[PDB]
RNA sequence: CUAGUUGGUGGGGUAAUGGCCCACCAAGGCGACGACGGGUAGCCGGUCUGAGAGGAUGGCCGGCCACAGGGGCACUGAGACACGGGCCCCACUCCUACGGGAGGCAGCAGUUAGGAAUCUUCCGCAAUGGGCGCAAGCCUGACGGAGCGACGCCGCUUGGAGGAAGAAGCCCUUCGGGGUGUAAACUCCUGAACCCGGGACGAAACCAGGGCCACUCAUACUGGCUCUGACUGACGGUACCGGGGUAAUAGCGCCGGCCAACUCCGUGCCAGCAGCCGCGGUAAUACGGAGGGCGCGAGCGUUACCCGGAUUCACUGGGCGUAAAGGGCGUGUAGGCGGCCUGGGGCGUCCCAUGUGAAAGACCACGGCUCAACCGUGGGGGAGCGUGGGAUACGCUCAGG
């Protein structure tokens, strides 16, 4: 472009779009489950993904995987999401924090606690 | 020091004022070129002395009427269209670009 | 009413002032007029007082009007002494 | 809290002695003697061509061990040298060796940089008179560093001071073993050390 | 509740008082002179000006008119008169009118 | 149209060096010949003179060249290794004595259009002044 | 897009110019150099990032503006349309003998609601400063402080020396042995916490006695100097000093590649991991534990968001035959750009002086707190714009060729 032309148009500044209309382009958002379902994988993958439709405080209504060997959410529980989309299941843009409200931390967690929310085992 | 301009007077269809078309220069903030806008100020012409086509120096006044904070100090060099006929074609061009068209 | 009064600058339980020409009106850490001096009220340092009574004089000179212990101070950098 | 754990470890890991225990670490057992392999399960398998990073980040860790410093504080030391006028590399050194806890160390009062860093702490220690117990201290060229008059009775000093009697010093440095003072000249220079260390690593890991 | 500083309202409405009642002497007066002059009557047209004329320095005696208010009153008052009075006036009186 | 004059100067010579040409022509225009003034004394060209080419005026530039060279491809190195134009109509460029460029780190240089008349950067930061940044030379 | 709309004449109002407002007259003003409308915004010294250009930002602190439960209004005043002043309307709360009344923390602290989330119903008026008072002095949730919350930054702590060809436990193994590891145990020294004693700066004025000057008729007032002058601390018996004195919080993330750090066991497309590529269906350095290791250390790691990497909007600093990208071609408006010679002008352009560019920050120097973080003092640089003076090569303009 000429000198004159950058002076007339000049450059467009990029816009980058949210992952994450957590709204409030909040860090957290807490909602409540409504279905507890079980998806299946993309492409290649096979296995089933928990998942959970969650009712958000931020007025949207969305789908979060449940990371952990084994969960205990149920039909109304109250969950916090925390952004984070799975690769293989297309449609779910969050994950569920385990240790914060109704998901109760993973058992026989003995590792990456920090995630999976299980506090310090005490050893014998 | 009260400010003081030169323009030309684009228009005499008023009374006891003038539309003095004063033109001016800079350097582009970040390109550097230098670029030349112009700004139309109504001017104060109690004798209804200058006439249109006039140049004239333009000087800080008070108030005379709301938009209206400059009277005519004095002329500089009286007819000469050639600046009044770019004004005016200009203002023709705006005569369309709307939902038809500017000529050419 | 323009003073010559005591800025707090220091800091935590180490106070340091500036002798400062403000209006009585601002806050008294905000916008002065001129600065004129400083005091350090623990003489942290053999330097713990100037005054640049040249300037103080000035201001006096058309309504200053000193706190008391602003006063005190330029006192002490004999701004008012006549001899 | 600096480090404070298994020491000649780290000895082993650099694959190079460091003098992290004054004593020892000369009589055949600063591990490095007949066990110059890395610590752990696999210390003794072969080593593979470290990357350009593996081996800048193994330098800094070495000159940095050295110090028993925390990244923490290292880091602000090599930012303050890089913007001081004076090769980066070498200016970053003198002020390493300019903490009053090393100082100690240097001369001669404590065996160990870790031993000296305690003395400073628990008081045993003078600058100019007026006592400082603050290991990130920085000494100045002129600054005299004696033991603490009421320590100068102390066991450990008397050892360390005596032991002292003949060893020379530092040429940026110099000690009274009589009264037990001893003062910074100067700051070190890059030849004045015998660092096991290149600072041109040091500087390049801080670049990435 | 109460803040004793009320009677500054208390106060407020008294001054408004005092005010509007030089004021509307004022605006009276004026016109009264003005509706003097126009109908040609010299005399008693600058009679009456003169006292609009004191009514308004005196109002900007304290804070009524006050400042450059009470001039612009007396020019637009003086400058009505004298002109009105160009009817066959002949400033008699010549009271607020240097002739 | 000729829209540059002094970018056309220096592209001819840009041009005439890479295939070697003893001398070369350029219209002659006082300022044209005030820039060869510099090239010459800077050391860039042999130097100049004036012409008649066909009636017209014009400016023989005689160039210059390193000397012959080994192995493949024996060609000189060139003296004016760069000649780029700068200030150009429709984008003028001008600079205060304070932010006159340091050409090449100092093995360059600049030439540039004062009230002062033209001077290379050294010149104008001597006489301690600024204007129009006509080329840069290395 | 708009008729008080643009100008005029007369007039009102103001401290003052002015359609600011009004009567009459004329036929206007703005826009594509973006009017009008919609959206967003409190704006700014600065701050974060960046090699820079630039990008993002404007909470704390300082400057300006706006608002005061929402809307409107004036009074009093030098000054307000006036947070802790007034009036009306708004719905809501409370008292009511049902006619009628009373209210309004975006001040400090605190409650409640909402939220992932944000403090003491604290001490003090001693200091800074402020209002009234001749003064003594009174008032002062501004402020000076202490408190709660690694919420952030900075400092420090959680031992030092010796100590086996190397305990046990645990892990691996070619079953010889290798690792955790001088780590431990233990020995000696040192000795945070904790105890005992001393105990602060910040405070000197305002104003107990004496002596003295300026003005004066005065030894009447008023003002000052000085001496021996006296009173006063919330923090706080805290900092700090001296003596005594115990080996005495850790930890968190990671080890498939990017990316520094590998083995066994369990599991078997499960249970799970996951930032991307991907990993798990009986040998998994990728899941869970363990041993070992790497990183960092009331820290460590995650999530969110901004810039950096991203020259991935390119002014610095990119491109368009086939990768994304030449409009199908012309004519021409606005605009951008301009053969050779001379003269005038000096608008651009360059130079000098001067004014402004605040403070803070950034940079350099020196200094204060044991260092540093932090803070103080000083100096230097700096775009832009105002003013005066100057230059005239180039660009512009004018005249001539």
């Amino acid at each position: 472009p000429t000198i004159n032309q950058l002076v007339r148009k000049g450059r467009e500044k990029v816009r980058k779009k949210s992952k994450v209309p957590a709204l409030k382009g909040a860090p957290f958002r807490r909602g409540v489950c409504t279905v507890v379902r079980t998806v299946t994988p993309k492409k290649p993958n096979s296995a089933l993904r928990k998942v959970a439709k969650v009712r958000l405080t931020s007025g949207y209504e969305v789908t979060a995987y449940i990371p952990g060997e084994g969960h205990n959410l149920q039909e109304h529980s109250v969950v916090l999401i925390r952004g984070g989309r799975v690769k293989d299941l297309p449609g779910v843009r969050y994950h569920i924090v385990r240790g914060v409200y109704d998901a109760a931390g993973v058992k026989d967690r003995k590792k990456s606690r920090s995630k999976y929310g299980t506090k310090k085992p005490k050893e014998a | 020091p009260k400010k003081v301009l030169t323009g030309v007077v684009v228009s005499d269809k008023m009374q006891k004022t003038v539309t003095v078309l004063v033109e001016r220069q800079f350097p582009h903030p970040l390109y550097g070129k230098v670029i030349k806008r112009s700004k139309k100020y109504l001017a104060h012409d109690p004798e209804e002395k200058y006439k249109l086509g006039d140049v004239v120096e333009i000087i800080e006044s008070r108030p005379i009427s709301k938009r209206k904070r400059f009277r005519v100090l004095r002329l500089v060099e009286s007819g000469r269209m050639d600046l009044v006929e770019k004004y005016l074609i200009r203002r023709q061009n705006y005569q369309s670009l709307s939902k038809r068209g500017g000529k050419a | 009413m323009v003073k010559i009064r005591l800025a707090r600058f220091g800091s935590k339980h180490n106070p340091h002032y500036r002798i400062v020409v403000t209006d009585a009106r601002r806050k008294r850490d905000g916008k002065y007029i001129e600065k004129i001096g400083y005091y350090d009220p623990r003489k942290t340092t053999p330097d713990w007082l100037k005054v640049d009574v040249e300037r103080a004089r000035y201001w006096l000179s058309v309504g200053a009007q000193p706190t008391d212990t602003a006063r005190r101070l330029l006192r002490q950098a004999g701004v008012f002494r006549q001899e | 809290g600096r480090y404070i754990g298994p020491v000649c470890r780290l000895c082993r890991r650099e694959g190079v002695k460091l003098y992290l225990k004054g004593e020892r670490c000369y009589s055949p057992k600063c591990a490095m003697e007949r066990r110059p392999y890395p610590p752990g399960q696999h210390g003794q398998k072969r080593a593979r061509r470290p990357s350009d990073y593996a081996v800048r980040l193994r330098e800094k860790q070495k000159l940095r061990r050295i110090y028993g410093i925390s990244e923490r504080q290292f880091r602000n030391l090599f930012e303050e040298a890089s913007k001081k006028k004076g090769v980066t590399g070498s200016v970053f050194l003198g002020l390493l060796e300019s903490r009053l806890d090393n100082v100690v160390y240097r001369l001669g009062f404590a065996v160990s940089r870790r031993q000296a860093r305690q003395l400073v702490r628990h008081g045993h220690i003078t600058v100019n008179g007026r006592r400082v117990d603050l290991p990130s201290y920085r000494v100045r060229p002129g600054d005299e560093i004696a033991v603490a008059e009421k320590s100068r009775n102390l066991e450990l000093i008397r050892q360390n001071l005596e032991a002292m009697k003949g060893r020379k010093v530092g040429p940026w440095l110099s000690l009274d073993v009589e009264g037990m003072k001893g003062k910074f000249l100067r700051l070190p220079d890059r030849e004045d050390l015998a660092l096991p260390v290149n600072e041109q690593l040091v500087i390049e890991f801080y670049s990435r | 509740r109460n803040l004793s500083a009320l009677k500054r309202h208390r106060q407020s409405l008294k001054r408004r008082l005092r005010n509007k009642a030089k004021k509307s002497a004022i605006k009276t007066l004026s016109k009264k002179a003005v509706q003097l002059a126009q109908e040609g009557k010299a005399e008693e047209a600058l009679k009456i000006m003169r006292k609009a004329e004191s009514l308004i320095d005196k109002a900007a005696k304290g804070s009524t008119l006050h400042k450059n208010a009470a001039a612009r009153r007396k020019s637009r008052l003086m400058r009505k008169v004298r002109q009105l009075l160009e009817a066959a006036g002949a400033p008699l009186i010549g009271g607020g009118l240097s002739a | 149209m000729l829209t540059d004059p002094i970018a056309d100067m220096l592209t001819r010579i840009r041009n005439a060096t890479r295939v070697y040409k003893e001398s070369t022509d350029v219209p002659a225009s006082r300022f044209k010949e005030e820039i060869l003034r510099i090239l010459a004394r800077e050391g860039f060209i042999k130097g100049y003179e004036r012409v008649d080419v066909d009636g017209k005026p014009y400016l023989r530039v005689y160039l210059k060249y390193g000397p012959r060279r080994q192995g493949p491809d024996p060609r000189p190195e060139q003296v004016i290794h760069h000649i780029r134009r700068i200030s150009k109509p429709g984008r003028r460029v001008y600079v205060g004595v304070k932010e006159i460029p340091r050409v090449r780190r100092g093995l360059g240089i600049a030439i540039l259009s004062t009230s002062k008349g033209v001077l290379t950067d050294r010149e104008a930061r001597k006489l301690g002044v600024g204007g129009e940044l006509i080329c840069e030379v290395w």
